[PDB]
């Protein structure tokens, strides 16, 4: 898998404005595999821009170059 | 957590997120037959860590919207809502 | 009896992730390469609650929204999230710019628009003669 | 139809001359005519995004009626701009 | 700025159903909205053409500024 239930939940409470806030079990899990979703999609569009550049390498401009699109899709 | 002594959380998680940025990453270079450099992972790690922060501040403000305290599966589906795949998809993983 | 998985039930890495993430992943003093930042938010408006926490934040990479906007006018495939309508606008009005920047649509664009400009929908206001 | 859309980017266009205007006498600087269209252009996406947003969360919060709330929520992720509006609405 | 009555059509004009109103307070805050991001983007810009020392604002400097810009407002 990807990240575990505990990890997302600290890492929630790490910026929730309010104390009392808190987060059910469903959406925790919902949370984990929308990080992930985000997390492959980051790598597989750097790397499928690596290959359409003919580079085994994956470095930091082809994460800049997918990465205005990228963040646009996710706001 | 919140304007003092709350650096070693911070550090803590990013380096969670970057080992789970880098098992993913792992996956996708097998998938498509690349290598990730270092650098593109701990870039990949600090997009994830503050879009988790992007994440947190829409949940917490839309569970607050609807007057409740908890964050549900309706937090996430308005979160979602904007992409056709990416809203389908919790409608797949939500009710399931 | 799993000593794997026994170490890590808690949110952050356990003893023997921690050792995969500092060997492979980890940018250390060895690694001659920058540490990946993203920018902050800063309003030039607004009055800013100033995120300006990190001083250090220069001894980086900051990674850049703008160097590539030549690239910027075409959808930048997709694996399994598509486009949104937010991002086809942005993809819409970087097209329009690089049109005009031949010279050829930036005129006319507001040449198509002044037949239909109704003056109750608008605040009247001095042409203060500060448009080139 | 075309007509009412092309009537509004109008609307919006002078809308944005006369307030770029107002930015650059502020620090000097001339605004170019292909600067003020894209600037336009931006606008007008800009309000189908916030009136899309607005719609989704007003159903979110069991209305069909719009309100001031909403148009906070839509500052929910940067601070600055929260706090602005806020007091805005707050003053209204 | 903007008047009220043409946000109010700017805002139907999108509306992917018949029943959503805006009331008069979200009409007057979104006027204010739609001002503080034009001027935002005119302020950006000129600043990026400040930084190059131009005087004179074209569209190379909305490039530097649309990425960020979109992502501030949400």
């Amino acid at each position: 898998g990807g990240f575990r239930k505990e990890t997302v939940e600290r890492l929630l409470r790490l910026h929730f404005r309010d104390g009392r806030t808190r987060v059910n079990g469903d959406a925790l899990l919902l949370m984990a595999e929308l990080l992930k979703v985000f997390v492959r999609e980051a790598a597989a569009r750097a790397a499928r821009q690596a290959q359409a550049e003919d580079l085994e390498k994956v470095d930091i401009e082809h994460v800049e170059k997918v990465l205005p699109q990228l963040l646009l899709d996710f706001v | 957590a919140g304007g003092e002594q709350r650096e070693l959380l911070i550090q803590r998680l990013r380096a969670a997120v970057h080992y789970t940025t880098g098992a993913l990453a792992q996956d996708v270079a097998e998938d498509k037959g690349v290598l990730f450099s270092k650098q593109t992972v701990a870039a990949i790690s600090e997009i994830t860590f503050r879009q988790a922060e992007n994440f947190a501040r829409d949940l917490e403000m839309f569970a607050r919207h609807a007057k409740r305290s908890t964050i549900t599966s309706e937090d996430v589906k308005l979160l979602a809502r904007r992409s056709n795949s990416l809203l389908k998809y919790i409608t797949q993983k939500s009710d399931e | 009896d799993p000593k794997e998985m026994h170490c890590h039930e808690n949110w952050s890495l356990s003893p023997e992730e921690f050792e995969i993430w500092d060997r492979l992943y980890r940018l250390k003093e060895n690694d001659g390469v920058k540490e990946p930042i993203l920018p902050h938010t800063r309003f030039e408006t607004l009055e800013n609650l100033d995120k300006t926490s990190k001083p250090e934040e220069e001894a980086a990479h900051k990674l850049s929204l703008s160097e590539w906007s030549i690239w910027q006018s075409r959808p930048f495939p997709t694996s399994m999230v598509d486009h949104s309508d937010r991002c086809y606008h942005f993809i819409s009005v970087m097209e329009l710019i690089e049109v005009m920047r031949q010279e050829q649509g930036d005129c006319s664009y507001e040449l198509e628009l002044q037949p239909h400009l109704r003056i109750e929908d608008i605040h009247v206001r001095r042409n203060k003669g500060h448009l080139s």
